[PDB]
């Protein structure tokens, strides 16, 4: 139960937030962005993934 | 008396020995499972949440 | 290999006589007739015997053949 | 009536306040419900059960 | 006290017999943590020798579940009290009101899955203040019967026990009131007659070699249960008629 | 290229309550220092607290004195709160002796040179009898953090005197700590912030010394941490 | 009074850029105080050098396409964002790319200057097709602390500059990722002690050990005002 709640919150998308439309070079940079407070944990974004 | 030496011997015996945990209504075969014990303070048994 | 015994079952497909083989080996180790064939990681002889089974170094055939070999050697 | 009395105390009328995570110092999103509840310690004491 | 009650808690507290309530209201003349002495009002005073009313309170006695039942005085010197006022608070009672437990600051939120299921997380601050520390008064009984091999005795002479453990017993063999004990410690020294040891041969050899005169008395002393540690709060002694009481009795 | 924080005015609103400000903080370290300081302050600040009590006519916490109203247990609970500032020695034995009717407060404690009773008005017990007299010896130690009665038994060291009454030691004077980072616009500079640390204590540690001691401990840990010997 | 100083700090650098560091034993609660202080300062305030702006000689907006480059302008921007440049003396320098012909335009193809060192000469930038294969651009590298997104420069770019000047997010901090786990560790009798596992991946320029060391150095240096 608790896990599923956390993941639901983490993955869910929102109309508008901080960092709408930023292009990030990878997931580690995504995490660096969230932890620095320059973007909301959920905000629609274009990311490069392998 | 139970001085540090006893705790070291207990740690060394416990290392690879597994213990079985059971809950009174064993409905199916997964009601009994074996786990590797980790010594902790307190009197409560700590079991992994997922299981 | 005290996480998943999957490789030993891939070596021995019965998954039950596996435990008997490992018990024979680990008791051959406890009563010090033999010595460990793998560098110990401060493990007990159970997971040592599992580690010996999973790498193909020890199975039922090696136990019986080497056992009768040592027996016939000890006959003299 | 609860709203009124909370106003008399000069506290947020919605009854939730923002909390800061004591380990990292970051704020929590979405303020959380805090307040006093009356709790009881039951006779089932681990000291006896072990 | 409950911060959010229903109003019935005074009825519950008063109606139980754990509170002490004034029968003829008056002025509290003397207050001690054992008795409350009140002078009745001239109004309610019976014509012939009314005098004052004295309320003896009950201090830590053991409840059926082993919890503490002690009443503490509420009022102070010179307070005027009326008929039916709450003199002393019983266990889990405040100023007359039912205080079953205590009220804490709770926050509804998940904190790294330590409250995963209905489990509850708690802060060191509550334990620091000792607000959920309970007193439990347990009873222990040592009974010395008379077997056909000979009557048992309570003496302090206990074969082959270190004198460290005896240190806490008086010459009579009963713990001193107020001594702090732990699991395993000896509370009442008691020995029992037993003979015909029938030692095995090798023991015979050892007795010969070292000169180990076997003592014919078994150990029985009432030691504390495992993992319990507290203060001996009280002791009682019941001797049958006929037998010579011992010093402590 | 950095700046550094220097201790500027340190106001004291009440004897217990004090606000300490740090003016020239570079952007981003406001929160870092706020939180680090908060943590160290709450956890590690060395303070004084009563460790044990001996009253003459009392064998154990549960008995009761003639002519007093609080139970022995309540007197212990009241002594736990006694806020005392000892300068030189680590272990002081204070002696409280009072007779007659009246509330025996902390001021009645026999005043020693090295000990300062922060709030002499703190109540301890209430006598109720003209001839009722209490004498006691309170042994107060210095220590950091929180040690309960039950753990300290390790150092028992022949606790033989049944008169000795152990009290849980809450060896920590800092009660509450909050920090506020607010932009400190200095007429010639772009992005600097001020730290305002508001701290409420039992009136033993003075604010400057608290902050300094915290900075000391953090600096020592970082000293060990910077060098890396693989 | 007397604290407990940590010993046995072992560091197993799998993949020179990826360093795990174990640290024990630490007094209660200091696991997170140091993990967080380190992380925050390390990540947000770290002097570094990085590409800030880019100029294509041919296109006016970052969403248009250039003839014969398969990757869109977005892709080349992202490739330049990752480019690790280390300048010794100069603070801001202007690097030029001019390449022709078929194949992958790589970081090697930058004009080789003195003070600027490209840590990865083989980092792919763009793929250029055949027979036309004309690529020309100017990349500006500047030194700064932390992370500054494009959107704040474009916001505060009151100094209007000519067309083609495509801003890219400036990733100054050489630390790409950092995290800290706290775990239970007991010194033979005290169990209320903790272990710190610091996993850090940096982008080549600085070695992880040096990153940690200078981060802690600067934090202590700020603390300097008070330490008696
Ligand atoms: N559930 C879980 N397990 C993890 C995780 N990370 C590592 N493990 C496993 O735990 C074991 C680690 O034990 P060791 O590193 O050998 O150290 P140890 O002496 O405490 O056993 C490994 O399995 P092993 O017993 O060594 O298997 P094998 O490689 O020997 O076959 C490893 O695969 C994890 O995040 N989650």
């Amino acid at each position: 139960q608790d896990v599923v709640l956390g993941l639901y919150y983490m993955t869910r998308d929102c109309v508008n937030a901080k960092g709408e439309g930023m292009v990030l070079t990878g997931p580690k940079e995504a995490e660096r962005l969230y932890r620095s407070g320059l973007a909301s944990l959920h905000a629609r974004v274009k990311v490069r993934i392998t | 008396r139970e001085e540090a030496v006893v705790w070291d011997i207990l740690d060394e015996v416990i290392r690879e020995h597994p213990v079985l945990l059971n809950r009174a209504p064993t409905l199916h075969r997964l009601g009994i499972q074996a786990f590797e014990p980790v010594l902790i303070e307190g009197k409560a048994i700590q079991l992994h949440p997922l299981v | 290999a005290r996480v998943t015994v999957q490789d030993a079952v891939e070596k021995i497909g019965n998954r039950f006589d596996l435990v008997l083989v490992a018990a024979r080996r680990a008791r051959q180790m406890q009563v010090g007739g033999k010595d460990p064939l793998v560098p110990e990681e401060n493990d007990k002889t159970t997971v040592i015997a599992l580690r010996e089974i999973e790498e193909g170094l020890i199975n039922n055939q090696i136990l019986d053949v080497r056992e009768r070999q040592e027996q016939q050697e000890q006959e003299a | 009536e609860i709203k009124e009395l909370l106003k008399l105390g000069d506290l947020p009328t919605s009854g939730q306040i923002r909390l800061y995570d004591g380990r990292t110092g970051e704020q929590f999103e979405r303020p959380v419900t805090v307040g006093y509840m009356y709790m009881l310690k039951l006779n089932h004491l681990v000291d006896d059960k072990m | 006290k409950p911060l959010v009650g229903t109003g019935m808690e005074r009825a519950v507290a008063v109606d139980s017999g754990v509170t002490a309530v004034a029968k003829r209201g008056g002025v509290v003349q003397y207050v001690d943590a054992s008795r409350i002495v009140i002078k009745v009002n001239e109004d309610e005073m019976y014509p012939g020798e009314a005098g004052i009313d004295i309320y003896n309170l009950t201090k830590y006695t053991r409840s059926n579940q082993n919890t503490c039942i002690n009443q503490m005085p509420c009022v102070s010197l010179g307070e005027p009290v009326e008929r039916g006022d709450v003199l002393a608070d019983g266990p889990s009672t405040d100023l007359g009101e039912l205080a079953l437990g205590q009220n804490m600051r709770v926050a509804f939120m998940p904190w790294n899955g330590y409250n995963f299921e209905d489990s509850i997380l708690v802060s060191e601050r509550v334990v620091q203040e000792d607000r959920f520390t309970t007193i439990h008064i347990q009873e222990l009984a040592c009974v010395s019967r008379d077997t056909k091999l000979g009557p048992e005795e309570i003496t302090a002479d206990i074969p082959n026990v270190g004198e460290a453990a005896l240190s806490k017993l008086d010459e009579s063999g009963i713990v001193y009131i107020g001594a702090e004990v732990t699991g395993g410690d000896i509370l009442v020294g008691k020995v029992t007659p037993k003979g015909e040891t029938q030692l095995t041969p090798e023991e015979k050899l050892l007795r010969a070699i070292f000169g180990e005169k076997a003592s014919d008395v078994k150990d029985s002393s009432l030691r504390v249960p495992n993992g319990v540690s507290g203060t001996v709060i009280d002791v009682q002694v019941f001797t049958r008629d006929g037998v010579e009481k011992d010093k402590r009795a | 290229e950095f700046l550094k924080p220097r201790l500027v005015d340190i106001e004291q609103v009440s004897s217990t309550h004090a606000k300490v400000t740090l003016e020239p903080l570079e952007r981003g370290f406001g929160h870092t220092l706020g939180n680090a300081l908060r943590r160290i302050l709450l956890s590690s600040m060395p303070g004084c607290a009563v460790t044990e009590v001996e009253i003459d006519g009392v064998l154990h916490e549960y008995s009761t004195k003639e002519g007093v109203q609080e139970d022995i247990l309540e007197i212990l609970l009241n002594l736990k709160g006694l806020a005392v500032r000892v300068q030189g020695k680590d272990e002081v034995i204070l002696t409280l002796n009072k007779s007659g009717i009246g509330p025996v407060t902390a001021a009645d404690i026999t005043h020693d040179g090295d000990v300062e009773i922060v709030k002499p008005q703190h109540v301890i017990c209430h006598l109720t009898d003209e001839n009722a007299s209490i004498s006691m010896r309170i042994k107060v130690q210095r220590g950091r953090g929180y040690v309960p009665a039950s753990t300290r038994i390790h150092s028992e060291e022949d606790e033989r005197p049944i008169g000795r009454l152990l009290v849980d030691a809450c060896y920590s004077p800092v009660e509450r700590i909050a920090y506020n980072v607010e932009a400190a616009r200095v007429e010639q500079r772009t992005d600097l912030d001020k730290l305002v640390i508001e701290m409420e204590t039992n009136g033993t540690i003075d604010p400057e010394e608290a902050i300094r001691r915290a900075a000391t401990i953090l600096a020592e840990q970082l000293e060990a941490f910077v060098d890396l010997r693989d």
